[PDB]
């Protein structure tokens, strides 16, 4: 599979838009965790399936298919909510109903925070101009980096090489090629720093019985 | 848990 | 100035071994906790020294300059330990009389899941082989990638520059290169999982009652 | 504190 054709088996993999779903009602802490937790709880159903449309990703062991999912969730939650509000400064669009600004998360307490993080890197992914097909490679590069190994370290390496390969398609200098992937490489930490703050913050409002025990997202969140 | 199910079931 | 001369100035600011020194006594959750904040504190008053020894670090803005060791030294910290762990699988060499086994790890709770992952990050350097100047470089990146914008934004530049330079003095291929590039770079998400893991352990041991922390590991770890 | 007075007095 050239590094073309695997960006195109991502293109086809990618999971459907999550719409909220809600009858009205203005901003509390405990409806808003409500809000995020629904919307997350949806995608999770989704992002399983998206996993399981990446080549290779079934040829791994259980094992592994469930250690890289359950590691990395909140990380490709967040990837895909950056990715959404890159267009849109000072604003985080969960959904096409549910645009949250930055002022809006004094609501929760732990979650203004975590609403800055973000929206700093997605103002990063903004000024770098971050393309769809970057996304894509970043986002599968995010699944698979949370850690038989050796079809871990070939598929890693595939996606790897189609990031690489969707930079050179820009004609940029081998010099900035490299700086680009540097660049877009370094933002993977901040990504790691937001989700290991929501996860702990998730967390936090089941210990507080602000949002109740869930199904697939208290799996995640657990295990 | 629901992870084993959808991973192991196709589709 | 340039990647060269940058190397030669990171290789030359090196901070100073530190060691522990400390009468005979076995491990407790008390003692082991109590032997990393002594070592710690020590390891950031050197951290700062090396810090603005950083070619063009004093010239950033003061808020800068802290926000930037105040956000990473638990990183750094970490990197620091893994670097001198890489040639000796299964250990945390902390200090030269502290080397500690993975097992050594079941003294305090929540110290053996940190452990486990600095050891499984310090085996992936070790399987890549990180030479010197690409750890020198990578630890200089994780301070500077932590967080006048421009100043700042240049300096990590440099420092990336400065890392693609080193990786192009071996006599791999293009293809090799952004690959090393870019198995390096993921690993940055590791060390901020591990160092997250790591200020949440240390927050829990303060409001437990476990250990006293010390001056500066205090004024690090409140901001 | 500790930090402004030893990245501001040097050396
Ligand atoms: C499980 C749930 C509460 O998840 C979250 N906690 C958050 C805290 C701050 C900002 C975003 C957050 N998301 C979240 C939810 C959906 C999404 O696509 C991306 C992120
Ligand atoms: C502040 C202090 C307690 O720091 C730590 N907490 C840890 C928990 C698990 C493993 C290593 C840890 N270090 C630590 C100590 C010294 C060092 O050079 C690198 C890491």
């Amino acid at each position: 599979l050239s590094p073309e054709q695997l960006v195109l088996t991502l293109l086809e993999a990618e999971p459907p838009h999550v719409l909220i779903s809600r009858p009205s009602a203005p901003f509390t802490e405990a409806s808003m965790m409500m809000s995020l937790t629904k919307l997350a709880d949806k995608e999770l159903v989704h992002m399983i399936s998206w996993a399981k449309k990446i080549p290779g990703f079934v040829e791994l062991s259980l094992f592994d298919q469930v250690r890289l999912l359950e590691s990395c969730w909140m990380e490709v939650l967040m990837m895909g909510l950056m990715w959404r509000s890159i267009d849109h400064p000072g604003k985080l669009i969960f959904a096409p109903d549910l645009v949250l600004d930055r002022d809006e998360g004094k609501c929760v307490e732990g979650i203004l925070e975590i609403f800055d993080m973000l929206l700093a890197t997605t103002s990063r992914f903004r000024e770098l101009k971050l393309q769809h097909k970057e996304y894509l490679c970043v986002k599968a590069m995010i699944l698979l980096n949370s850690s038989s190994s050796r079809k871990l370290a070939h598929l890693l390496n595939a996606v790897t090489d189609a990031l690489v390969w969707v930079i050179a398609k820009s004609g940029i200098s081998s010099q900035q090629q490299s700086m680009r992937l540097a660049n877009l490489l370094m933002l993977l930490s901040h990504v790691r720093h937001a989700s290991n703050k929501g996860m702990e913050h998730l967390l936090n409002m089941k210990c507080k019985n602000v949002v109740p025990v869930y199904d697939l997202l208290l799996e995640m969140l657990n295990a | 848990h629901l992870i084993l199910h959808l991973l192991l079931q196709d589709s």
